[PDB]
């Protein structure tokens, strides 16, 4: 799966 | 709920949420502090976020377990679909509060370009949840409402934000996414995740090396996204 | 709750909520499962076992951070002990519906050694976790209450099973922390640590290769504590 | 912390 923007 | 307890002690109560990893207690502590009226700052909005992505990443993650278990029981009763259908019931119904959240008031009282775009990305965000088990024609709507929330998040973004802004970057890095995994159009995935990692490369010489760290940890999801993707 | 579903149901989907890492789901159906009446066999008794220890370790973790949290605090609000509070009653809130469900009536119904020193075991972990929390002289009888659990499965297993087995090797490992964390009594813990690891190693020869497996885990970790503890 | 039966 893509990532996307994490939990920062 | 949480009107009685004071919005300071909302914002302390969901930052020790966080330490603690309790992220629904933490999205419950935000939720409360938005009901409160008042706008959020930078630092409230990234705690929403948090709270809201780790609530739902738990959820997304269990419904792809079991959707997985489903698809193989369809090459023997019905608990499969009874527990898949609980867990994404759960999981709409954070999404709707989320969504509810920036409707009721957070992105109309949004003027600044950093928050407005914040919001109107999570509005994406949130109806592409909704998009990953909507089946339709409930699933048209749905991924042109998150298509339409990214567009004005983006149209606003590349007017306001310098191509480094980390939530430009993680706008265009989550519309990317939203093209290649829900509107099955992985050329323009491709193309944006493309063109926003050059646009920041050519920025870069302006940050400071904090900056400079924030932003190329976002442009280095781009070019993972694009190494799986090419 | 969950009066209306199928006994069969509750456990094939506490097997897939165990799947998703679900744990709150998870015991809740289990919890469904043992309020049908039934007795429990040992596959069931694993998995109301792996549900409830999920789901008060996470609390557990959470306590444990928010309670060195409110520590350094008294080295500036009701905030820390406020929340530390609401996650040590929802902890207890756990343990108490565990305990409740052993006494109402799984160790009564349990005549068999196998299930009556597992739920004697499971009595004695869960007043642990209230006592890790108590402060007294609630915490003195609670401690008592953990010590008798264990001491009654102790005698049992000792009479009637094998030193390698996993659940009297697991029950005197949870005894011996119960010594070393709650009952400051580290030589207690290191003595019987030690004495059953030198009576399982003693019996290893009686075993097959998977059962030999299994004992040999739960060795290892009373030969990790005996390390740690000396 | 000293480690107890785990989850399996």
């Amino acid at each position: 799966r893509s990532a996307s923007e994490p939990s920062l | 709920a949480m009107g009685s307890m004071e919005r300071a002690s909302l914002i302390q109560k969901a930052k020790l949420a966080e330490q603690a990893e309790r992220y629904e207690d933490m999205a419950a502590f935000m939720k409360g502090a938005v009901e409160k009226g008042e706008e959020l700052s930078c630092e409230e909005r990234n705690l929403l976020s948090v709270a809201y992505k780790n609530v739902v990443g738990g959820q997304r993650a269990a419904w792809r377990v079991l959707s997985s278990i489903e698809q193989k029981s369809n090459e023997k009763g019905p608990e499969v679909r009874e527990y898949r259908e609980k867990v994404e019931t759960e999981l709409q119904g954070v999404c709707d509060t989320v969504l509810g959240l920036l409707d009721s008031h957070l992105i109309k009282e949004a003027g600044d370009a950093e928050s407005r775009v914040f919001y109107l990305k999570m509005k994406g965000d949130y109806y592409r949840y909704l998009a990953e088990v909507a089946t339709g024609d409930d699933k048209k709507r749905i991924i042109d409402s998150a298509r339409s929330a990214y567009q004005e998040a983006m149209d606003i973004s590349k007017k306001e934000m310098p191509p480094t802004n980390p939530i430009r970057l993680g706008l265009a890095l989550n519309f990317s996414v939203f093209h290649y995994e829900i509107a099955n159009s992985p050329e323009e995935a491709i193309s944006l995740a493309k063109t926003t990692f050059d646009e920041a490369m050519a920025d870069l010489h302006t940050l400071s090396e904090d900056s400079y760290k924030d932003s190329t940890l976002i442009m280095q999801l781009l070019r993972d996204n694009l190494t799986l993707w090419t």
